[PDB]
């Protein structure tokens, strides 16, 4: 007996289903680590991360909400992106779009 | 991508199909629905989702909520679901999916710069309790009650005076005015009851016009058919509620005479089992009538090994009886019957009794209304198994039936359901956050009117709020003017019209009662059973349709020694 | 810990009892508040131990005798009442004429 | 029918002829009269008398009292009688026979639906005490004083500042305004004293116009004949009182010079015995004059074995003296004299000293004014026997003489007797309920303005209010707006006219002082003796008509170790 | 006549040339000047100087001060001198020589009948501290802070909600209005910060118009260049301050990008060392810029043996990070660097860091801002010796440099220096009296607006205020209306114009912020150094002009175990 | 003494611990609040003694075992935190999974 214990049924949860995705190879050219959040507009991340910014337009990381992908200096890795939804209007970040798309 | 169910529950709390144990009881709930879109859940913290342009939008204050309770597991009479809760203007705005419509799908609760966040992932959220049997013996009761999870208190009294020790009557215009003024200082919603024991209508009307939302007929002030009829006549014309404590002595007649005097008119019967007062030994038969809204006081809930031993002396002190006067003690074994005490538990499980209350410091414990209601549910599951209404392998229906007893039903009974009683849009944001392991025992957060009024707090000088000693301390929602803005003083329609609030210079928000006369047994959510119940005059045995109703006394209960220091 | 107001209030009783317990140890005749605190604390621990209300209503009358308290004290305490969490929840223990 | 006297006392309390012991002292009181009609006493509880149509009537609120204290044993300067007390509009309505005129005989205090009940059978009821020597060193003093049974506090100060540590002066308009505002937060009636040590009248008038009801002349601020005359001139024109603490140093002259400066004008001499301040060593001779209203501070009451040992260091700290400075310690043995300390007790018993006060936290104990007054009465009965005025085999006269010292006399001295000071119709309902065994030590109920402000309260979560731990907790009468409505801030007639209350936005009820100049020694109830007293300049011996006045130091006192935890 | 220096110090406190040790540290101060006239010092007590016609005059209230602090040893950024302090209308009237112009020479602070006295001989008097990094997690923080000597608190929050746990943002109009109302109940001056993390200006303007005096940009809400620019644009037009907590994750760019976004505009960087948040690992390089006003939070002050061990878990709880999520813990060793922690101490000693704050209950200790600032000064003297600016054999300059960090500088940074921050004529009388042995640890008296708000108080029932137990208790300055009159709620110029105070019905005195945009590093009193500082990306070593900046971890500190019970 | 609010607050912890300490002595299986108070008090005295934060983070896990507490209690306490005045000022001690 454990007070307030859960009895989670086994299985998996499929995240962000039915949405466009794309894979991109990214490399950290900076001398300091860079960590990117799940809902951050990837196309506007730290300029030290070299990748096809054009492809990542209107996309975010296809990872569970609240998690992140870290890039140590000089690190190179392929990540998967998932398209923004809702109004598909990007406001903020580095201020490169500030509107729909 | 993909995430396992276990990891998912650890991050955002349980989802559809997952079950959760209530404290250390045998009651299990199962998430019936989840309003989120997988992968789009909002979370707060360093590098999380709720950040500018991401989970937070660019809308103005008027277009977003003031407070959002993320990933909450709602337990209410209407469902046990997973959702985000939006709070705006001190009231429940919506139950849905929170976020930023700019980049997220299905957002119904918009988060913007003007939005505060309460992380409810892994917690159970419920409406604040409502205790309709408070004796204002001391102001300290409000804090005790608030800490337990009760956000509204209905009753009466003037302090530690004999009248209040035994009854919940706030006698007359002067004391009513005084208590209404004193109420602005308390962090709970309040409504007062006046003394309804009089056979002259104008004496009652004055009190209602003074501000009370109900009248109590108590045998200590004489619960005669004449007084009962008088109070009910005035109640019928002023749309206020009547609470009864019948003639235990059978001095003016038996239970059937009292029922006759009531004449099918709406009335709330206090401690219907009888231990706390009522025609000996069959006042319990009242729960069979359509116009009766029956409640229990907590010392008899649930039937345990020490229940009887304790009552004998508790009764005396409360009602100012003399242990040396034969007649004063003679009606002890007449008021305390193992038979009705055992039956009461079952009648609750069946939906025959619709409310639970305390009867604070007058044969009741103010901080144990929620705690004892769940102990009954536990003992009933253990002894009787699943309810005929249960579906699936959970106790979901039993949980909805019991939570309604100290939430929506007390609210319907006193004509305040339009303001509080449940987690529904438009209602005041009186919410309680519970950790599953402390459900019904010790709350994580108590919200009043959209502001946290009390919560456990650690070392004030610590680097974080978690270090010991951790104990309940008043928060901003319980401070001066913020308090006034987050609490409600319920008045009678007459008092509101007379300008009582302006005359007494009340500082809190005002709410008016209505619909007290139209409610009936059938309106009690999940507790509308009108059983063909009888009580044997000699043996005191309770029978429904001829079958014997009874239960066994518990030796050990959950939500007891595992949680309390004393 | 998440101590509620009632738990913190009982800590006052416990502490008041520590005072009385020490004075009795020195061989002093306890006064009114000391006697009440000492007998009350006893009952609370009885409940923690799992003793029944009925047993405590009896045992509570054998904690202090008339010769261990100041004159008049026994008559100043016609009874003592205290509540505690028994295995079956909170219960009230009433001890009549605890000091004889 | 018939009932034995013993059974009767057990039910309704003592009646005519019965005697009661005061706490654990040797003082016995005897019921002088009973206003009831045997067999018609009102009692509250299950199946008792106060019930609809029986002991409770059908009258409207305007025709019945708000509160009734049943079967009370009143102990006041005017009598020791048994009666019901009626309270209406926060004021004492009547002292008589309560009930329902419809069926009961001789009812003078009508009970109706609007009436609350306090059961006083077996209890002693007295007026709230009045301490006229408060140093507002800290706000916590009000609660301490209220718990002891004092409902009105007169004095001054601004908090823990040097000036307030030594004196009761609230210096100037700004601090006076600040303290008047802060007073709304305290559950006791309050009146402030300003600094009267100035030789420029306008400096005093401003203070009186600012709101003070008196001025204190203190030697620490220079108690010169010039200052004394100045303060008395302004007092005479503004109808406020002057409290004196004369020149101990004899710097400007001796006691006869100070008396000369006073010029037969009314004045209240503080701690007239001298230990607390005053011409060394004969300030005590002041009690012989008609214009002098003499009081004592409590540390010297009564003369005990440890009195002297304790004073030496207490004096230093209070008046900011330096134990290394010869001149600062030299006037220790000059201010602390065993001779005058012993005599003071007797002079009180004779009615030469008319008041007792505390001198809170500046050579006085705020919660021990009532307690020590009775200890003196006990020690005097023990040492000197019955007073020449006693009648019957009781101490009734001695009890009336001593209770007047901290009730009606302090009220007459400060011009507030029209509002408080005694249990008389029309006066504010500041009452204290005592159990005979705890009389003068620990109150059962403390009522302010008709509402219980503080009382002992047990476990808030208990099924009754009696379970341990039981300690004093604030009640509704001490809460926000209810408090304002139940307390009085006394202003000077000038301040009231100037609209000070409206300008400072005071929330409490306002009362005005009057009759401060016209009171004289002969007006002090039961304490009007003007003895031909002398003090030997060398030996310090006190003599009245040549006879030596003295008493023995007590080794053990009642109302001490039997009641206190520490 | 003549008096020896030692005897003189024992009577009136130290004079020119005398040195005093600060608590149990190695810091010594030397009286630089004395404004008295030898032989004419004012002293209060029985037979002392402050008496009618002597040290007290005949002037009316308008011509004398309300309060005088006699023989005080002032320690402020401008000097360490001996003088009397005059307080009038709740504000500092003058710093000079108090007395009676009628008989004394050089009196600049007149004492009359309307003057209260606080004896400060032998005590150190300082301005009240100002903490500009408060998380309103609970209302209890105000008392804790007040007791330590901080009289003004700037920050934000709504109570124990996730958002406030991590940030100091009071989200939107509703919560801002609620907190402004709740502020009237707190005994400290208050100013609120809103959530500045938005890329839509109108969302910020509403908040400023609602009443906030600043906006916080926190990485938990997304500290992006877009948000930063937005907040600074609005700040520039509304004359409010911006507090930053940069992007530790380097998600949007590195420190140079954030600096680029700031664009040379005024901004206050929170916990500039980085442990509490900021670009890893070089946010510390910000202190080199003219537009940056850098402060430290207290857990890293000073560098001790247990500093690191403690931070790892403190960080997690505060920012709602998950110890199981690799990425959430990965940035632990990135945020907690022994290298920057050690350097921070030195940068403070050099004047590179200009402020110290707490970061209450979110990686900071509310009652230890003053205490830790002095511990740093001690450790720096011990390790580095005298500062290049020191003159004479004392630490006077180092004391002025460090006291400015929690007094005048925080005030200049938030545009409130015109009201508080230092002991200067015209400023609010927020003063703290310290006994040299408890300096920086436990205050003797805490004055707010000219009234003592809190101080140590002994037995309430004692004959003097000194008997045990002595602990901090609320005084009159912290009571109801007196409190309102002695505290200030700072509003934005816009809110003041909009009539927010009248609409929310605020009861306290209102003050408006101004000059937040014009302040720069060079304006920070004694802390204007702009060093050529660099941080090695790999080793984390901090260098100024190429030289390595570092310090050793303390094993034992003063103002620790010798003073605290726990 | 000049006790600040934080010092008075810790007296509540100390006293709560005296209760637990006595019950454990009687051989009772401690409950949730008793366990927290007992382990917390231990750490505070460790700091008073001059032990380092690192040492206490370890020692705190050896105060009570799974067999000395009620069922479910170990899982109700994933960690314990308390601050105290070490020789080098106030520090935070976090003990993870104190009961095993």
């Amino acid at each position: 007996m454990i007070p307030g214990e859960y009895h989670v049924k086994p299985g998996q949860i499929a995240l962000n289903t039915g949405r466009a995705t794309c894979r991109v190879v990214v490399e950290n050219h900076g001398d300091r680590p860079i960590q990117v959040g799940s809902h951050y507009h990837f196309a506007e991340v730290n300029p030290a991360l070299k990748f096809d910014r054009q492809q990542a337009a209107g996309y975010r990381l296809n990872i569970p909400a609240g998690t992140a992908v870290r890039f140590e200096p000089g690190q190179k890795r392929e990540v998967e992106l998932v398209a923004f939804a809702g109004h598909r209007a990007v406001f903020g970040f580095r201020g490169e779009v500030m509107g729909p798309l | 991508s993909n995430i396992s169910r276990q990891a998912y529950a650890d991050m955002f709390g349980p989802t559809v199909g997952d079950k959760v144990r209530l404290a250390d009881t045998e009651l299990w709930i199962e998430v019936e629905d989840d309003l989120t879109t997988y992968g789009e859940e909002v979370k707060f913290g360093g590098g999380k989702v709720i950040r500018d342009g991401m989970g937070q939008g660019q809308m103005l204050a008027a277009d977003c909520v003031d407070l959002v309770l993320t990933n909450a597991l709602i337990v209410d009479h209407w469902g046990i679901v997973k959702a985000d809760i939006g709070v705006k203007d001190g009231r429940i705005f919506a139950i849905g999916k929170a976020g930023n419509p700019d980049i997220q799908p299905n957002v119904t609760i918009p988060i913007g710069a003007a939005t505060e966040v309460i992380a409810a992932e892994g917690k159970i959220v419920t409406a604040g309790g409502i205790d309709t049997h408070i004796h204002w013996i001391c102001p300290q009761q409000a804090e005790e009650a608030l800490v337990s999870g009760v956000t509204t208190m209905v009753g009466g009294g003037t302090g530690p005076a004999a009248g209040t020790h035994a009854t919940t009557c706030t006698p007359g215009p002067w004391y009513i005015s005084r208590m209404l003024q004193a109420a602005d200082s308390l962090p709970v919603n309040i409504g007062l009851l006046g003394k309804g024991n009089v056979s002259q209508p104008d004496a009652l009307r004055e009190q209602v016009a003074a501000g009370v939302i109900g009248l109590e007929i108590h045998e200590d002030w004489g619960a005669t058919p004449a007084a009962i009829d008088c109070a009910l006549t005035v109640a019928d014309e002023m749309d206020i509620q009547v609470a009864l404590h019948s003639d235990t002595l059978n001095e003016s007649g038996f239970v059937e005479d009292t029922l006759a005097a009531i004449g099918g008119r709406t009335i709330h019967t206090f401690h219907t089992e009888g231990a706390g007062g009522g025609h000996a030994p069959d006042i319990i038969t009242a729960c069979a009538h359509p116009n009766i809204l029956p409640s229990s006081t907590n010392p008899t809930l649930p039937y345990t090994l020490n229940t009887i031993d304790e009552h004998l002396d508790m009764l005396m002190v409360c009602h100012h009886l003399d242990p040396d006067i034969a007649e004063d003690v003679a009606f002890a074994e007449s008021r305390i019957r193992r038979e009705t005490i055992a039956a009461e538990d079952v009648l609750h499980d069946l939906g025959a009794f619709s409310l639970t209350s305390s009867d604070s410091q007058a044969m009741g414990r103010v901080g144990e209304v929620i705690l004892r209601t769940w102990q009954v549910a536990h003992r009933m599951k253990v002894q009787r198994g699943a309810l005929a209404e249960e579906t699936g392998d959970n106790d979901n229906f039993r949980v909805k039936r019991y939570i309604a007893k100290y939430t929506i039903n007390p609210a319907l009974t006193h004509g305040i359901a339009h303001e509080v009683g449940s987690i529904e849009v438009g209602k005041l944001a009186d919410l309680v956050v519970w950790s599953p392991a402390f459900f019904g025992v010790k709350p994580a957060t108590v919200i009043k009117g959209g502001m946290i009024a009390i919560a456990p707090m650690g070392d004030i000088n610590a680097s974080i709020p978690t270090p010991q000693p951790v104990h309940y301390r008043p928060m901003f929602g319980a401070l001066g003017s913020a308090r006034h803005h987050c609490r409600l003083t319920f008045l009678s329609q007459a008092a509101a019209a007379n300008g009582v609030a302006e005359r007494l210079n009340l500082r809190s928000a005002i709410a008016v009662v209505k619909g007290c006369r139209t409610v009936q047994k059938a309106d009690m959510v999940h507790n509308s059973l009108q059983p063909n119940i009888t009580v044997d005059a000699q043996t005191y045995e309770v029978r429904v349709d001829g079958e014997l109703i009874t239960s066994e006394p518990a030796d050990v209960l959950p939500m007891a020694q595992r949680y309390f220091l004393f | 810990m998440e101590l509620t107001p009632r738990e913190k209030d009982k800590l006052l009783l416990f502490t008041a009892a520590l005072v009385a317990e020490r004075r009795l140890a020195r061989g002093l005749k306890l006064n009114y508040p000391e006697s009440v605190a000492l007998i009350s604390a006893f009952i609370m621990e009885g409940a923690r131990d799992g003793k029944s209300v009925a047993s405590l209503m009896e045992e509570g009358r054998h904690v202090l005798t008339r010769e261990q308290v100041m004159e008049g004290v026994p008559e100043m305490i016609p009874d003592i009442q205290v509540e505690a969490t028994f295995p079956d929840g909170s219960k009230l223990v009433t001890v009549h004429n605890p000091i004889i």
